[PDB]
DNA sequence: CATGGGTGCGCCAGACAGGG
DNA sequence: CCCTGTCTGGCGTCCTCTCACCCCATG
């Protein structure tokens, strides 16, 4: 969900290091919030601890 | 996580979770067009109780 | 005199609750006991007497009166009855989204893919309710239609 | 949905990257109205080249700038960040009216 | 398709009334 | 206030191996 229970930007991306979508998709800018959709870019297991 | 089938077999702590911020919207809610005293006694009652 | 009364029911199923309350009072004929019923809350015009409590208990899909306490529950303590009308009304008629972005006034993205960006608005267009914001894309201000609510005032 | 217009200097280049500009498009987005042309401004500045007399000695110039249109058909969010973020070519404006 | 709301256990123990 | 009865809570062995089945319902 955009905002929800599951968020995107208060936590983390699902996928490892990959925003969310079309926006990094290498290993290079760790960080930016994919223009597309408020993410964070971080790893798998950072949802975990947030 | 889902099952075989793929039916997503939900958590109990996402219900309890889904409950308190369905309340929580009906109570904002109930704090701009908002409603009389019986009602936001109710309805904050039952957030107390989620 | 006949006072106003707050009903709970499974929400969901409160049009056919108001019907079934409409019903049981044709049944059991206290035609002089219930003036209307208003539309989880069913609100309903009635006086107290113990027989109409337990016919109002009696109809189905019906929790209870919602009061101070059961013995005698309690009428209408109205604190914001009339604002839920007049704002529901007033947002149903239209919203309030403030030309946020006015030509030759920066603005703030926060939808679209051009979410979390800022830029400025050459253009603007209250008739069409759209602001004409260009937003720097690899450098390059992208000019593209936001609306107020779309993006924010900078 | 979204009108391209996009302007540059030399027509081998602004045609070249109009290729790229609905092949970034039709890979996502897969309908594009095609390209269009548009008529180009010639603006002309005839001037003098001696630094005294012999005002008859004069060199024509022209600088030639082209437009083209696309104006993709599918306003899916997909195709639009795949135009209005993905802006390629240096020395080639590109505008955007939705 | 969204969301919305039984009646077979037994001992210990301490807190809350309830006389006393 | 000093003892007596009640009312609710807290608790009760460890490893394994299959099986079966996980929210209607509906205008």
């Amino acid at each position: 969900e955009r905002d929800g229970l599951f968020c995107a930007r208060i936590f983390g991306p699902v996928k490892d290091y990959e925003c969310l979508c079309g926006k990094y998709k290498r290993l290079k800018h760790r960080g930016v919030i994919c223009e597309k959709c408020g993410v964070e870019v971080t790893q798998t297991k950072v949802r975990r601890e947030r | 996580v889902p099952l075989d089938g793929g039916r997503f077999a939900t958590s109990d702590l996402n219900d309890l979770y889904r409950r308190v911020i369905n309340r929580n919207n009906r109570l904002k809610r109930l704090l701009d067009l908002a409603a009389p005293d019986i009602i936001v006694r109710n309805e904050k009652r039952m957030l107390q109780e989620a | 005199k006949k006072r106003w009364y707050v009903v709970q029911a499974f929400s969901g199923f409160e049009g056919r609750v108001a019907t079934s309350l409409r019903e049981h009072i044709k049944l059991h004929n206290m035609e002089d006991l219930f003036g209307e019923v208003m539309v989880g809350y069913v609100l309903v015009q009635m006086v107290m007497n113990d027989a109409s409590w337990h016919l109002v208990r009696s109809v189905p899909r019906v929790m209870g009166f919602i009061g101070g306490t059961s013995d005698r529950p309690a009428p209408i303590s109205d604190k914001e009855v009339d604002a839920i009308m007049n704002r529901l009304q007033q947002v149903g008629d239209k919203p309030r989204p403030k030309t946020l972005f006015e030509p030759g006034e920066m603005v703030r993205v926060n939808d679209g893919p051009f979410a979390d960006f800022n830029g400025v608005v050459e253009e603007v267009d209250y008739e069409k309710s759209r602001l004409k914001v260009s937003v720097s894309i690899f450098g390059r201000a992208t000019p593209v239609e936001l609306d107020f609510s779309q993006v924010e005032k900078a | 949905r979204i009108r391209i217009r996009l302007k540059a200097f030399d027509h081998r280049l602004i045609d070249q990257a109009t290729a790229e500009i609905v092949e970034t498009a039709k890979r996502t987005g897969a309908q594009v109205r095609g390209p269009i042309p548009l008529p180009t401004r010639k603006e002309r500045f005839t001037v003098l080249i001696s630094p005294h007399v012999n005002k008859d000695a004069r060199d024509q110039y022209e600088i030639r700038t082209h437009l083209r249109l696309v104006d993709i058909v599918e306003p899916t969010e997909k195709t639009v960040d795949a135009l209005m973020r993905l802006d390629l070519a240096a020395g080639v404006d590109v505008q955007i009216s939705l």
